[PDB]
């Protein structure tokens, strides 16, 4: 709000009123200035946008670590590990009978 | 000298942390008081030079009818309204809003700003006390030393 | 830092305020961001919003204690001089106002703020009161009135001085 | 009556003269502990008594014992300065 | 090389391992330590007077960077060191291999504390003593 | 006999806890008094032997006015300002600045004190009502016996 | 300084004691754990392989 | 140390060390602005 306001105080913002007033007469009216402005480079550009993939990927990074810290997430883990591992050696039991009958047949 | 003390010493810095809030609602208040003031010394005198004695006017009673003390006789005495109704048969009409202004005023600073005071006060207290206590714990050994 | 534009950020509201009532004696000697220097640093101190806020509390604030003046000293048998200057400075305020209502996203947006509202009501109570009072300036029960009015006027005054 | 004189004899000798100084310091911190778990325990089975059956529970505690100068459960508990047990339901509604 | 400081002659071979300790990490791209001896304003031996060439190839010593730690600390703080307990005409003295040990300990320990190694920093504060 | 029920017996412990803290309100208040009677009785009677009625009049209007009754009429009388205005057109010009010195007071005592004790009881209630209630529990069984 | 070292070397050991006796430490241990379990049972059907091959080139 | 025994980490407090300019471990903890230091119950009986 207070970028856009005239800089003269409440009194003498009339001088700046009838200023505005002018610039508009004389833009739309006789066409006789313009508006100047200044445009970023793409080096700049490109080093924002270079800063900005990066700290993108390392916050992405350290999300899905703390993510893999908390309590839960262990705990669901280790759920999962232990009913891999019985199915691994269920696998295995699954061998050592086949083996019992080699021996059984053996004799 | 009471700082010595555990039940006093941590009540003084606690005292230091509220001036803070005391600050806050002095600088809140001054908006209704002078907006009040100005307004209620020229309905009640509109028609005399200003001098010292209408600036003392706006600062003396609206300040202390804050604590409860309000002038309503004095205010009566002054309007020039003759009648047993407090504000009324007075020599001008623009007068007897005299005391509604007052109504707003009283609901804006007891009613509003002191308990508003009370609240801040209260989280304040809450939110320093554990530092207080530490603050004086250290103030204790620089006492000593 | 968009606040305090092309100035150091270590400024207190004292410091810029001293600069501002001392232009040209405290500002040569800060550390910011002849004729192309003073004038560099006046064009990127007075541009700052907060330069722009400090003068309008400023205008806001003298506003507020010479209509207080006005309403409390009693009013003269013609319009008087600071009268024409209260006068000139609510067009001013009113013309500001429109021009705010124009440049905003509808007159919706403008009318849902709350001090837009209390300078709407301070306009319309001051022109009430003065031409109350400028319809004739020498009855008594005119001035009377209007500085019944301008009581109202310097309450929403201060209210507004809150923003 | 037992758990509570033991939670009583735990804390106030953990206070006491013959244990107090500068070296009888982690001791004392195992004793108000033991003190506070007997405490707990005297706590617990009250609760228990009350909610199997309330009259009994309160004829327990109104049971004078030979053994202890002829005083109930009560007494010996305000005796013992238990303010856990003297607040607990059961004996509330025993001492109404 | 030789110094024509007297104190800078007196000190023992270790605290010259820890200026080279100090020196091989100083050397390094964007180090803390270069621009905390730069900033500090101070001469060789610590002291607060803001030639070159001893002031520069010796600029890592262990009394300066005593000195910067102690004006880190507080205004009036200010590390006692005695290394005639080096000589070996004190070691029939009962315990002092100890002390020997604890003051070595102390001087690493605050080089650990500069490079913010919390690990050798926490084994070098646990082998001295005066640990709180 | 009030310790017998349930809702005023605990409040009646708890009544016995919250004392404390008005101890350390009277020892807070009690600076701020003497240095404003002191100084305000003084002001106001700068030519007067010291008698048992200085010692009254500086501890008297003080204490009464934390308590909303400001004796500005009486302390008018008293000032011999002759003036329309409460402290105006008086003898001498140091007793203008009474009105001030309890301006400052009033602060001290109402805004600042005030809302600090009901800080401070918000907070010791929060504090003891388990433990009052308990001592209540102890206390039955004292009655009882 | 003897009593500050022993005192020093108790708080550690109490430290370290209190540190793994915490939940999260217990989950993270536990966790870590049955990776290790899985990966010497792996070892061992590695092992058992061989054997069936053993026998099996056996017959 | 307080713990342990409380006289002697009194006595380890009150104690003055030479490496440090002659001072105690209290003059260094408010130096070194350990408020966390400051407030222990050991501290605050060696203060008292
Ligand atoms: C917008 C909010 C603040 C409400 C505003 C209410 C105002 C406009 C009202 C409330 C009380 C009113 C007053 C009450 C009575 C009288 C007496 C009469 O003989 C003349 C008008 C007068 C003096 C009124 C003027 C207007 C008044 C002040
Ligand atoms: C709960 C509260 C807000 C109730 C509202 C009370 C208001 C409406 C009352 C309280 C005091 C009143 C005023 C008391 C006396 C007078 C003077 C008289 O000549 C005109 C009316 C006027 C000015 C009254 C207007 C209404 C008033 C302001
Ligand atoms: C939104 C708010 C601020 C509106 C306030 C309206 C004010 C400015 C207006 C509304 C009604 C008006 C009153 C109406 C009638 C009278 C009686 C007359 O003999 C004296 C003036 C007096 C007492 C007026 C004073 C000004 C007045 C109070
Ligand atoms: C430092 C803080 C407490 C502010 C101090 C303000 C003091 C110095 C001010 C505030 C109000 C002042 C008084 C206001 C008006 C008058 C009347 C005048 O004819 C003589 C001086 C006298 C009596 C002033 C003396 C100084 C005074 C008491
Ligand atoms: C929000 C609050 C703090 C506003 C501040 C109010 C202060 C500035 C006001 C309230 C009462 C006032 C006093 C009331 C009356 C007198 C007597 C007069 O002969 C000199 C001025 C003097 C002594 C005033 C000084 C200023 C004063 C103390
Ligand atoms: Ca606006
Ligand atoms: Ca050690």
């Amino acid at each position: 709000e207070y970028k856009d306001r005239p800089f003269l105080p409440a009194p003498f913002i009339l001088l700046a009123h009838v200023h505005m007033l002018f610039m508009r007469l004389l833009r739309l009216c006789g066409v006789h200035t313009q508006e100047h402005e200044k445009i970023q480079d793409d080096e700049t550009k490109r080093k924002i946008t270079t800063f900005e993939e990066l700290n993108t990927d390392k916050f992405l990074r350290r999300w899905e670590r703390e993510r893999q810290e908390m309590l839960e997430a262990r705990v669901k883990m280790t759920n999962d590990n232990v009913v891999q591992a019985m199915g691994m050696m269920d696998q295995l039991l699954e061998h050592m009978i086949s083996f019992r009958f080699s021996l059984d047949q053996q004799a | 000298y009471y700082a010595l003390s555990k039940n006093l010493g941590p009540k003084l810095i606690m005292m230091m942390e509220m001036m803070k809030d005391v600050s806050t609602f002095v600088f809140l208040l001054l908006i209704f008081l002078i907006g009040y003031g100005v307004a209620a010394q020229s309905l009640l005198s509109p028609d005399e030079d200003f001098s010292s004695r209408t600036f003392i006017g706006v600062l003396f009673r609206p300040y202390f009818q804050i604590y409860g003390e309000l002038f309503l006789d004095d205010l009566n005495s002054e309007a020039n309204c003759l009648g047993d109704t407090p504000f009324t048969e007075c020599s001008r009409e623009t007068v007897r809003m005299v005391p509604f202004f007052l109504a707003v005023y009283i609901l804006g600073s007891n009613v509003l700003l002191v308990n508003l005071l009370i609240a801040m006060f209260n989280d304040t207290y809450m939110k320093v006390q554990e530092a207080a206590e530490d603050l004086w714990r250290k103030q204790n050994y620089e006492l000593c030393a | 830092a968009d606040w305090y534009g092309h100035l150091k950020s270590v400024t207190s509201f004292w410091a810029v305020l001293f600069a501002f009532f001392f232009p040209f004696f405290v500002l040569p000697f800060i550390n910011f961001s002849g004729a192309h220097r003073l004038r560099r640093k006046f064009a990127k101190f007075y541009s700052a919003p907060y330069t722009r806020f400090i003068s309008d509390l400023l205008s806001h604030f003298v506003l507020c204690v010479v209509t207080s003046y006005f309403v409390l000293d009693k009013l003269e048998d013609t319009i008087s001089a600071i009268e024409w200057i209260l006068l000139v400075w609510f067009v001013a305020l009113l013309l500001e106002e429109l021009r705010q209502m124009i440049f905003c996203d509808g007159i919706a947006e403008y009318i849902s703020d709350t001090w837009n509202r209390l300078d709407l009501i301070m306009i319309t109570l001051f022109f009430v009161g003065f031409f109350t009072h400028a319809s004739d300036p020498s009855n008594q029960d005119s001035k009377v009135v209007s500085k019944g009015i301008h009581a109202f006027l310097v309450v929403v005054l201060w209210l507004r001085f809150m923003r | 009556i037992n758990a509570l004189v033991a939670s009583r004899i735990l804390e106030r000798l953990s206070t006491h003269r013959a244990l107090q100084g500068p070296h009888l310091a982690e001791e004392r911190a195992k004793m108000q502990h033991n003190a506070k778990k007997f405490e707990e325990l005297a706590v617990g089975v009250l609760g228990e008594c009350h909610g199997s059956d309330s009259h009994m529970a309160s004829e327990m505690l109104h049971s004078k014992n030979d053994m202890f100068n002829k005083k109930n459960a009560i007494n010996i508990a305000y005796d013992a300065k238990s303010l856990a047990f003297l607040s607990h339901p059961a004996t509330q509604s025993v001492i109404n | 090389a030789k110094t024509n400081i007297t104190a800078l002659d007196e000190l023992p071979s270790f605290a010259l391992a820890i200026e080279e300790l100090y020196k091989r990490e100083a050397k390094k791209p964007h180090s803390h330590v270069q621009r905390l001896v730069s900033l500090s304003n101070t001469d060789v031996l610590g002291r607060h007077y803001r030639g070159r060439d001893l002031a520069n190839t010796r600029a890592y010593n262990v009394l300066r960077m005593d000195q910067i730690f102690a004006r880190l600390v507080s205004k009036d703080f200010s590390v006692n060191r005695d290394f005639t307990i080096y000589d070996s005409k004190y070691d029939k003295v009962p315990g002092i291999q100890f002390r020997r040990t604890a003051q070595a300990s102390h001087m690493l320990f605050l080089w650990a504390i500069c490079l913010d190694r919390f690990r050798m920093a926490r084994h070098f504060w646990l082998i001295g003593d005066q640990s709180i």
